[PDB]
């Protein structure tokens, strides 16, 4: 019911979410806890990236387990 | 009419992953990077005191996708730098929001390098300059910080003819970490 979201900048985010959704809910969860909109999300949950009508139990990511989420943005 | 729209170095930006593939390249491991977003920086204190340094991805956020790259680096005792390529005005556009991240009792200083001397150039100098300037001003006798900053402004310029330039662009170019230019 509980899995961890870990960035690059250093920060991990506890999302609750009954694992039996879709990705782009974790997305959304996401977006509402720090305002970063969806579409700059990539999400990787054990060396793969995370389709969206894909299922949470699809990628079987179950409690504890832990995605990491990288930002589609760069800088000069 | 001279056709073929052409690709110019200067837009290529770092990724995230790009930047912290650069620091790994260079043998710093698997780091950690800040940033600041939608006007609040995330910044983690306790990898930046044991990296000694840390890359922050500013000017970004919900609309903003492209941003600025700039460096914190940790001094000694309790005194943080802050290296920003475009300039000691630039950087100090900066200084308070980095500021109110770091330990209580804190400084936070900005090199007084010069602007001008970039030339829309990424990540470059930010890789090369700031770890240089990391180790310039942890050596056991400092410099003051206005030679560091009179230092890296002048290397700046001197790097700009064009084998720089040319040494540069081939850096540049080898990052295959796709932050297009319109590709």
């Amino acid at each position: 019911m509980q899995i961890f979201v870990k960035t690059l900048t250093g920060k991990t985010i506890t999302l609750e979410v009954e694992p039996s959704d879709t990705i782009e809910n974790v997305k959304a969860k996401i977006q509402d806890k720090e305002g970063i909109p969806p579409d700059q999300q990539r999400l990787i949950f054990a060396g793969k990236q995370l389709e969206d009508g894909r299922t949470l139990s699809d990628y079987n990511i179950q409690k504890e387990s832990t995605l990491h989420l990288v930002l589609r943005l760069r800088g000069c | 009419p001279l056709g073929s729209m052409p690709k110019y170095v200067e837009g290529v930006e770092l990724t995230q992953e790009g930047m912290h593939a650069i620091f790994a390249r260079m043998g710093y491991g698997d780091i950690t990077s800040g940033s600041i977003y939608n006007g609040v920086p995330t910044i983690d204190t306790g990898a930046l005191n044991r990296q000694g340094f840390m890359p922050v991805l500013t000017g970004v956020g919900p609309h903003r996708d492209s941003g600025h790259w700039i460096m914190l680096i940790k001094g000694p005792g309790n005194q943080y730098y802050l290296f920003d390529p475009l300039g000691k005005t630039s950087g100090e556009g900066y200084q308070n929001i980095l500021a109110a991240q770091l330990p209580m009792g804190s400084t936070l200083s900005v090199i007084p390098n010069g602007s001008g001397l970039n030339m829309g150039l990424c990540g470059y100098w930010v890789a090369s300059a700031g770890l240089r300037a990391h180790q310039a001003l942890n050596q056991h006798n400092p410099p003051t910080l206005l030679n560091v900053g009179q230092t890296i402004t002048n290397e700046m310029r001197n790097e700009l003819d064009h084998d720089g330039y040319r040494k540069i662009t081939g850096w540049l170019r080898a990052v295959a970490d796709e932050f297009p230019e319109g590709e």
